[PDB]
């Protein structure tokens, strides 16, 4: 070969947009309950408070 | 009152109210409540007003204490005796009620509960009780008095 | 083709206004059983009724 | 009378009734009206709400009973006794009430029909009411207790 790979040369865009929505739908997920558990949380002391 | 004495070895540790077609229980308090119809019933938690909840039996429903949310300042009667709620505060005169007392119904003049309390702490000649209130929109919150124990 | 393209569109057609003639008497039954509530205008003008 | 028991075998079904300007009679009730002016008058029947609406013949028609969907919790008359209305529920003594009980109205205390039932479930010392109100806005609606029963 008169090259060399670098282990991200095959990778091309299907499976970067592929990878992409799927790391970002996990991250997504994740946050989405984060920010759900804060505004629960923020709502109660709302409740009492 | 409708209460019923929840043991464990055969004393009483507290007392399980029904209200609205639910038995309340306070989450801390353990054991054995004292009707077995009640017994069977699986009571699903929450800790973030520290009680137990449970749908009462089909037979029972139109026999449970009511409640309001609607609370002037004034006296409430409560089973130990007259309860005060002043300030947004139920007090209680001085060293009455205790472990055991946590869970009683708290009523008003006109027999509906008002608050369900968990706990107390001594402020002079009276005790400011940790309680179960339903706020001014009738949302159910736990108003609770700084350093207030578990009974 | 023409016989289905008769048959699919006549089907579809009265299929819909059927359920939009039982969406209207849907709509209107509970006014007309009940001689007074004040006579709505989105509801009243889109279903149709005599107004009081 | 003013509210008329439809037959069916000889034995009254289900007393139906004469509403603000339409007899009403619940569609599972099954029976000749008992009253001739009456007993063809074509129904419009509307399963939403259980019922089946028909126009009373022109002289017939200034004896029908009132309505309004006004109804402040209090005391309300029934045929086999007083009926009670809180909590946005209508609450009958245990035991009155029954298969051919369906259809008779329930009456305020200047006479005029707020309700027709519909239904029941004895519910300990009570019996809830499936029944069919006119709403806030007079609007009419079905309501029902879990588990309630065609009576």
């Amino acid at each position: 070969a008169q090259h060399t790979e670098s282990f991200t040369s095959a990778i091309s865009a299907t499976a970067w947009s592929w990878i992409k929505v799927l790391v970002g739908g996990t991250s997504a997920f994740i946050v989405l309950g984060l920010i759900a558990t804060a505004v629960v949380a923020l709502v109660l002391f709302f409740h009492r408070h | 009152d409708k209460t019923f004495p929840i043991m464990l070895n055969g004393q009483v540790n507290g007392y399980a109210c029904v209200v609205g077609g639910r038995v309340f229980k306070p989450l801390h308090v353990e054991g054995r409540i004292d009707n077995e119809q009640l017994a069977a019933i699986k009571l699903k938690k929450a800790s973030i007003y520290d009680l137990e909840y449970g749908d009462v039996p089909q037979c029972m429903k139109s026999d449970t204490l009511q409640y309001t949310s609607d609370k002037p300042p004034g006296f409430y009667n409560w089973h130990h005796g007259a309860v005060q709620y002043e300030n947004n505060r139920f007090t209680v005169p001085r060293g009455v009620g205790g472990k055991g007392d946590s869970g009683r119904p708290i009523l008003d003049n006109k027999g509906r509960v008002v608050a369900i309390v968990l706990g107390g702490v001594n402020e002079g000649s009276r005790t400011a009780l940790s309680v179960v209130t339903w706020n001014q929109k009738g949302v159910t919150v736990k108003d609770t008095p700084e350093g207030s124990e578990p009974w | 083709g023409l016989c289905t393209c008769v048959a699919i569109i006549m089907v579809s057609c009265v299929t819909s206004v059927w359920l939009l003639c039982r969406t209207r008497n849907l709509c209107i039954t509970p006014y007309k059983l009940a001689p007074n509530a004040q006579v709505p205008i989105l509801l009243a003008l889109l279903c149709c009724i005599k107004p009081t």
